[PDB]
């Protein structure tokens, strides 16, 4: 019993549940209400299921009867009801012992939507059986089943497996206390920070923390074997096991890894101040928020012309933000069946719950959540459908379990009015076309790790350089480094040609300030003057 | 003894329309 | 001799290292993990394209290790008496943990894993129930480690990704030019070349080739070679001679053909139609021949000093001018000399009458651009596919508006951008949209100006240069006469 | 024959392209011709039926794998070869792809040939002509 | 008949085609008649359910293939002749594609002879003038 | 019915219709009342479904075949109806059941076990 | 009730459909209870299966197979208003429902059910009638 | 609001639909300007809709009798662009013009569930605050 941890509330009142009509009926009788028989454990995967129930049947020593989802088939005519049937007979003639079903759903699909002759029959079959539930058996069924809701609704009827326990994501006590349990046993060294390391692991749920455990003691192990009792997993190597791993829910939607740092943003300086605020005042000041009393906003948009860099703050916050972070493209989410493409938004909304904190950076919201005007035209007939249940799941969601979708349109003027309303998506931030200062800012930031000669003056460029976007700043970077480059593989093969018969080496060490002003001989402004007036009026009337 | 059998019946699909506006 | 050792594998290193501490440590050193006190990773996902190498991992480790081994096909499991697939993964199961301390291999999980609930068959959802209860629960294993392959990852059904199950997912991903110079001396070890052969000229003009493909093009060399010398000896069914049968030899222009045969499996569905053109072809346009021949021949060529700069590349390019000056002929050019890939798609190709195939058609065109890297992507005609947002009153379901967003997505969004080159050639620029337009997307806009008298005559000398003439003509008189003709004209 | 191995009990396709790869490679250097693949491989993405899939899956394995194939060769033929998965137009798989395509003047002429060489023709008929008028004939 | 064949189940609609060729063939030499072929046919480019292309691929290998036909003939019939595959329009499968079109007011009179044989009428009703008169009315 | 027969296995609607016409044509000289033929007739053209036109070959089949029988429909729209369909054969006669005359003999055969001009809307 | 119509033999649930509406026609005027009509009636448009459209159909001719001297009447208890047949719903079948959306009966179930126990001895049930407001059985 | 005639129009038709089956009831139409907008002269596709919109609505709001009591609550910023069509008598002749005291009560009824400091006083900013509104 005290292996499972990070579920205290949920342990206790299965233990409850599974001791008080075990190990002392007496009182039960006294009070004249009979404890339920049938219980079920709901959850995500990996959430401690099987292991709480191993050990609730240790730690109470009844008699146990495992009774494997899939395993209760048989091949030779009529044997999986008599399996079942004589299953019951011997779990409750032989003492007060306890029945566990592991994988319910592979036995009770439903009573619907489930063909298969046969497998209705176990179906009913084991309904029955549960039915005759007598209190002198003094026999408890636990369930176990990681789809809750795609179970036979007859199961869940009063008198057979009527108590629920949704043993949900662990808190961060509960991550403190899953890794002290799982860390004890392993040799752990001096500098390590177990509190640290679960306020770090933030989206981690039950066996992540362990995954990162074995990740962490095998780089020690490889990272010592390379190079025998002097052996300790220290605070670096676990910091680089959690580095290298992800939650275990969104595996299949991981991003792959963008590097991009908080410095690398040139410009936009209060924005992304005023971003980081929104981001992780709400998960850090837990305190403050429950002492306002006030609902933190779950959502933001980004608008400007294009190429001031919303791409850039989502790529900024999605890498410095310690939470996790789901990237949707616009049409990515539309499917060709029919149901396809609310399932898949259902989906990915929910993958997004149940590993708070989430950041969900949905790109070129004009795709999904378009102004459906048109609408007596016969099309696809689903757009209205999309754009329902995007609304349904951003007003739905609850207060607890944070998540922040951030969208980003170039024109929003697409975007429907409906999701620009409070309570779905309320801020509303505009990335204006950048000042001098900010120039200088993006250039310098965009050229940290390029060599440059002593006696470049980006501030002049940047003076000159007036109604220029951040894409028109890189375009001039790149064409000066291409310059540079052509420069330098003039030389060199100038030099390779006279010793075939000389430039040092590095024939150009640094682009050259000529390389740059020939290079700028070919810059234009990326948004026309009309494009700039749109988005000014729309912030202007907005 | 029983047996089970293998049998995929079809799906549904949306298909998109152009108009033309006076 | 036939037995795959460890060594075959090439340019797959790490995940090779990998996969033996997995395999190897606990069983060569086990007090080691119970020095540290915790036990080892018992799972592994090999996943990536076809024809990299995972079957053949999976070859290595079973001639490697001698511990057991059991095979599993994927759909093999699968049989006709009612509940009884289950049976045969409990056999199986059971016969590996009794046996010996064992390596299971799972071929092909993705057919068997539907993920349980966009599946509908009875017998496929205990399959998964089974494979579930038996890799964890109640006693799930004792000293036996399962090692699977998939194509296709996200397919595979949540549960079995969780640690406890599948702990590590190792992706056997496309190698890199020193990965197909491995690749190639693997290959080239057992059969006899000619010295004058260069593998690491191979090697660099390979650019998107994966294993298989590799040794498709060791095969096609060789037969090459067989049908340059089975010509000059008759059939001869009952004996082939000594001297002919030795000293045969693999020569580079055998490679040569065969790599301008070849393209990347991948790209076999994609794969251009043949066409002759040379740049000699292009009459005119030295300025912007040369421009883009640089800037499609740098990143891929010299990719040192882009790094010792620690800048990225351009990528787009974009053409326009009056119509008849030679854009679509620019693009064959790049096609049949330059090195890259090539993708020619149409303006309006990829749409589709169904809801969000014209978007599923792009962003496939892109992953296969993207895939075989470095390639080249053609867009003729941009103004059809990418037009300004918002213009049509009446639409079908704004297909055009979810296209070019998704266009704008793929061309630059939260992926690796490593090396796609995008050229677009269309007449009329103004129904581009900006954000296209933008830098970053397509940042070169190449202006096709009407040819003057010189490059009038060049172009008369390009398009003359293979027709026999008057001796005494000359087209210089024709050059000064026409002031406002086009190539076409 | 291309749909011949579909069975409606659960896992009999499968065990029908066993038993017929078995058979090819348990006798002899066998040849194994496989006409109108496109309806059994249907891309195993953009179908939906399970069974397609898994009969795709087995085909790929016993095509390829461990110990995959032992002196027999595999000729298949499709008239549309777009629509088949990837994973069976790689090396090991399909290694080459001909394309037969639409015959030339001097094709037609060989068609001719070999087809009117056991009917009786008069002395008046040339070959040459008709397969000079003869433009977009599929032989 | 044209939608008898076909069958929910997995491979059970080939094993119809399969059957009534093979009885057919080892009967004897025999005429096939098919009706409504384009419910069968849908091109295999726009029919996505799969039990269609399978069911087209294996007529045309019924049809078509090794030693495919001996001593039996095939009639075929369809509304909309388009509304086909064409790998079936090939010779070799269906040579020649004859229209059952309108008659001619001559064929009308022939039709009113047949139909009014039989029955009993009047001797006023003289049938020239009723089909001259019926142009467009058809069988 | 119409609806009712339809369904999305393959080749069972058409099985269900077959059945209903031999047992229809088992027993004695009868009379089928087939109802709403508009939603399984979709003229072939439009429809992009299969089983809408595999069950319309099948009516063909099963129509043109007849030992004394005679068959009867029923729509709303009849333009939706295939033209062999319409033929003669199968569908050889089209009756009109479409006033105030009528509306007081239904009021008269209405209230013979148990406003003729007021209700002037009501369809019968 | 619903799902308690099914049986062993194929086609059973038609003869027991038939069995009791000829025993409750043959008894006296009375009153049949159908539990849980939503397993019974699929709406016929999202199912798939045929027994479940044979009882469909048993069903209606069932309740369309009523005289004026069988003198009986039918009552259906359902959870969502939605998930029912149209052809159930027609006129005939089914016409008056009613839509129940009390604190007496709430104080007859709590001293029907807490009389069983050694309660209290300063325990008021009417408080928890009235503060009770939605709970039902 | 929809493409233009159809689609809106059956939109406004099944919303009075819902109305007259759950009689008695009570239609708040917010921000009326925005639907009506005086339909007058536009001359384009957006004044087809406009003019379909306001002729289904007289349409759907003119044909209520004392059956059916329904009640139609409009509320707006700008009253100059509503329709003089919509404002007759006989379909909405009711003018009711809308201070300090709800603006207190609008204050005290946004900080209910909010720790206050006891030594604060609110009718400072409801003196200041004037011509302010309940979401500023
Ligand atoms: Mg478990
Ligand atoms: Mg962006
Ligand atoms: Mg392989
Ligand atoms: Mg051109
Ligand atoms: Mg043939």
């Amino acid at each position: 019993y005290d292996d499972i941890g990070g579920c205290r509330k949920q342990m206790a009142q299965i233990r409850e549940m599974v001791e008080l009509p075990l190990r002392h009926p007496q009182l039960f009788k006294a009070i004249g209400i009979k404890p339920p028989r049938g219980v079920l454990m709901y959850g995500p995967p990996g959430t401690g299921k099987t292991l709480m129930a191993r050990a609730v049947a240790n730690e109470t020593g009844a008699f146990f009867f495992l009774i494997n989802g899939p395993e209760v088939m048989s091949k030779m005519a009529g044997e999986s009801e008599s399996n079942l049937r004589k299953a019951f007979e011997e779990a409750e003639k032989n003492a007060p012992a306890i029945i566990f079903i592991d994988e319910i759903d592979s036995i009770a699909p439903k009573r619907d939507k489930t063909n298969g002759e046969v497998e209705r029959r176990v179906v009913s079959q084991l309904l029955t059986l549960m039915d005759g539930m007598k209190a002198r058996s003094n026999v408890v069924v636990i369930a176990a089943t990681n789809r809750p809701n795609s179970i036979d609704p007859a199961l869940r009827r009063f008198g057979r497996f009527d108590r629920e326990v949704d043993i949900g994501i662990p808190d961060a006590t509960g991550r403190l206390e899953v890794l002290r349990i799982h860390t004890k046993n392993m040799k752990l060294a001096d500098d390590v920070d177990l509190e640290a390391l679960a306020a770090e692991t933030h989206g981690y749920v039950g066996a992540d923390i362990a995954s990162l455990c074995s990740e962490a003691a095998m780089q020690q192990i490889r990272e010592k074997m390379d190079l025998l009792d002097s052996l300790g997993v220290t605070m670096d190597n676990f910091r680089f096991a959690l580095g290298n791993s992800n939650p275990s829910a969104l595996r299949e939607t991981v991003v792959e890894s963008v590097n991009v740092t908080w410095d690398d943003v040139g410009g936009l300086d209060e924005i992304k101040e005023e971003l980081k605020e929104t981001v992780e005042y709400p998960v850090l000041h837990p305190d403050q928020y429950t002492k306002f009393g006030l609902s933190p906003s779950k959502g933001v948009l980004f608008y400007g012309p294009p190429g001031t860099g919303k791409t850039l703050l989502a790529k900024a916050v999605a890498t410095e933000v310690s939470a996790n972070f789901i990237s949707v493209k616009g049409p990515e989410l539309l499917s060709m069946w029919y149901g396809e493409s609310e399932s898949n938004i259902r989906d990915i909304f929910d993958k997004a719950r149940a590993a708070a904190p989430t950041v969900v950076f949905l790109d070129e919201l004009d795709s999904i959540a378009k102004a459906r005007g048109g609408s007596l035209g016969d099309a696809g007939g689903a757009s209205d459908r999309v754009v329902n249940q995007l609304l349904t799941e951003m007003d739905g969601m609850n207060a607890k379990k944070n998540v922040f979708v951030i969208g980003a349109t170039n024109r929003p003027d697409q975007i429907d009015p409906a999701i620009l309303r409070p309570g779905r998506l309320d801020q509303l931030i505009y990335v204006p076309l950048p000042d001098e200062n900010a120039r200088l800012s993006i250039l310098n930031a965009q050229l940290r790790k390029t060599p440059l000669e002593p006696g470049l003056e980006l501030t002049a460029i940047a003076k000159a350089t007036q109604g220029f976007s951040g894409a028109d700043l890189l375009y001039i970077v790149q064409r000066a480094a291409k310059y540079a480059i052509k420069d330098s593989i003039e030389a060199h093969r100038q030099h390779e040609a006279e010793k075939e018969v000389e430039p040092e080496v590095d024939p150009v060490p640094y682009i050259t300030k000529e390389h740059f002003a020939e290079a700028m001989k070919t810059a234009k402004r990326s948004v026309s003057d009309a494009e700039l007036r749109r988005y000014e009026a729309y912030s202007q009337q907005m | 003894a029983a047996a089970a059998a293998a049998a995929a019946a079809a799906a549904a699909a949306v298909a998109v329309a152009v108009a033309v506006a006076a | 001799m036939n037995e795959v050792g460890y060594d075959d594998i090439g340019g797959c290193r790490k995940q090779m290292a990998q996969i033996r501490e997995m395999v190897e440590l606990p069983l060569r050193h086990p007090q080691l993990f119970k020095a540290i006190g915790i036990k080892p990773p018992r799972g592994v996902l090999m996943y990536g394209p076809p024809g990299t190498g995972k079957t053949l991992m999976a070859r290595a480790v079973a001639n490697e290790t001698g511990a057991f081994f059991f095979l599993i096909n994927g759909p093999e499991v699968m049989s006709k008496m009612a509940g009884e697939s289950e049976s045969n993964l409990r056999k199986a199961f059971e016969e590996a943990e009794k046996n010996a301390p064992a390596i299971i291999f799972i071929d092909e999980i993705d057919s068997i894993a539907p993920k349980r609930d966009k599946t509908n068959g009875e017998v496929e959802r205990r399959v998964v129930s089974q494979l579930l209860t038996l890799m964890d629960g109640m006693k799930a294993r004792s000293n036996v480690v399962v090692i699977a392959a998939t194509n296709r990852p996200n397919s595979i059904d949540p549960a079995l990704r969780r640690f406890g199950r599948f702990d590590r997912e190792v992706d056997i991903g496309i190698p890199d030019a020193t990965g197909r110079l491995e690749v190639l001396r693997i290959h080239t070890k057992n059969m006899k070349l000619a010295d004058d052969v260069d593998l690491e000229a191979l090697a660099a003009e390979t650019h998107g080739y994966v294993g298989a493909d590799i040794a498709s093009l060791c095969s096609e060399a060789a037969m090459q070679q067989i049908r340059e010398k089975m010509d000059l000896i008759d059939l001869d069914e009952d004996e082939i001679d000594a001297e002919v049968l030795d000293s045969l030899g693999v020569t580079m222009d055998n490679f040569r053909f065969a790599l301008g045969n070849s393209n990347p499996s991948a790209l076999r569905e994609t794969v251009v139609e043949s066409v002759n053109v040379t740049w000699d072809d292009v009459g005119g346009l030295d300025e912007i021949k040369e421009e883009l021949k640089e800037t499609v021949e740098y990143p891929v060529l010299h990719p040192d000093q882009y790094t010792k700069f620690g800048l990225s590349p351009s990528k787009g390019v974009l053409f326009y001018g009056p119509p008849g000056t030679g854009k679509t002929l620019l693009a064959k050019a790049v096609a049949t000399e330059v090195s890259a890939n090539f993708i020619s798609v149409k303006g309006p190709e990829l749409l589709s009458m169904w809801y969000g195939e014209s978007e599923s058609n792009i962003r496939d065109i892109f992953d296969k651009a993207r895939a075989a890297a470095p390639t080249v992507v053609f867009l003729d005609e941009l103004d059809s596919i990418a037009k300004a947002r918002g213009g049509s009153l009446g639409d079908a379901g704004g297909a055009s508006d979810r296209v070019v967003n998704q266009l704008l997505t793929e061309m630059d969004g939260m992926n690796a951008k490593k090396n796609v080159f995008v050229i677009g050639a269309t007449n009329r620029p103004d129904q581009i949209d900006p954000a296209i337009l933008r830098p970053g997307r397509l940042d070169q806009l190449i202006y096709v100006p009407l040819p003057d008298e010189n490059a009038r005559l060049s172009i008369l000398n390009a398009q003359l240069r293979k027709t026999p003439l008057e001796p005494g003509l000359e087209l210089t008189a024709i050059a000064k006469a026409t002031q406002g003709f086009s190539g076409a004209d």
